């Protein structure tokens, strides 16, 4: 209704945006959405993970074209938990894993840093 | 869950027929069907209600849809209640089709003389 047709996570984002912002109006003071700053990584090239060990992708099961044609069944098929497992853990661990406890992050948040000057 | 015997009720020469008195013999049978069957790779095999439901709905839309209406028909047998006979005439109405009848039906005569086939 605001933004236009958009994807549905889009929508889901807008909903919890809205619903941050009128619990703040009901407790009575009203407190636009505040996005936090983050340290982030843009220098990263693939050579930077060429020593990592390349893993296959998940398949994706897919009806046949025939006989998904004439019939309103799901086309794809969900995961199974080994798949799952072995999928999750191709993962590279981007992000800190001290962000829950890290001091710093939370003082660069709590102060208007401008880090690219 | 199964039945042993079946009387006559002393209403009025207390009698049953064949049927009646033996045929009640299909409701233990164990070749009766539980679950519903839909077309895989050309095949029945068995699945959920809502699943199959689901399917029979969509076949219906779409025979619907392409040929338009009064192109499903329902043969419905006699053996079913007042209440689902309604259901079915209901459900032919929001299928848009005329055709709602049984292949155990003769044509009918005393409507056209009396006014009532009764
Ligand atoms: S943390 Fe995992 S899922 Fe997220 S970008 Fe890195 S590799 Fe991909």
């Amino acid at each position: 209704a605001v933004t236009g047709p958009k994807i549905a996570i889009e929508a889901i984002a807008q909903g919890k945006n809205a619903a941050r912002v009128i619990d703040s109006y009901l407790r009575g003071k009203l407190e636009p959405i505040k996005e936090p700053y983050y340290v982030k990584q843009e220098d990263l090239t693939p050579e930077d993970f060429k020593d990592r060990e390349r893993k296959p992708r998940v398949p994706l099961k897919v009806a046949n074209a025939e006989e998904r044609k004439n019939n309103f069944r799901e086309i794809t098929s969900t995961m199974t938990e080994k798949e799952a497992i072995a999928e999750a853990s191709r993962c590279l661990e981007c992000g800190c894993m001290d962000y829950f406890e890290c001091q710093l992050y939370k003082y660069v948040n709590q102060y208007d840093v401008d880090p690219q000057r | 869950n199964l039945i042993f015997d079946v009387s006559p009720v002393q209403s009025n020469e207390g009698m049953l027929c064949a049927f009646g008195r033996f045929g009640i013999k299909y409701v233990n049978d164990k070749d009766r069907i539980l679950a519903p069957l839909i077309k895989v790779n050309g095949e029945l095999s068995k699945t959920t209600f809502d699943q199959a439901l689901i399917e029979t709905a969509k076949k219906l839309q779409a025979i619907r849809a392409s040929y338009g209406k009064d192109s499903i028909a329902i043969i419905a047998s006699q053996r079913l209640t007042n209440e689902e006979a309604l259901l079915l005439t209901k459900l032919a109405q929001k299928l848009d089709t005329t055709v709602i009848g049984s292949f155990d039906l003769r044509e009918s005569v005393l409507d056209r003389i009396f006014g009532l086939n009764a």
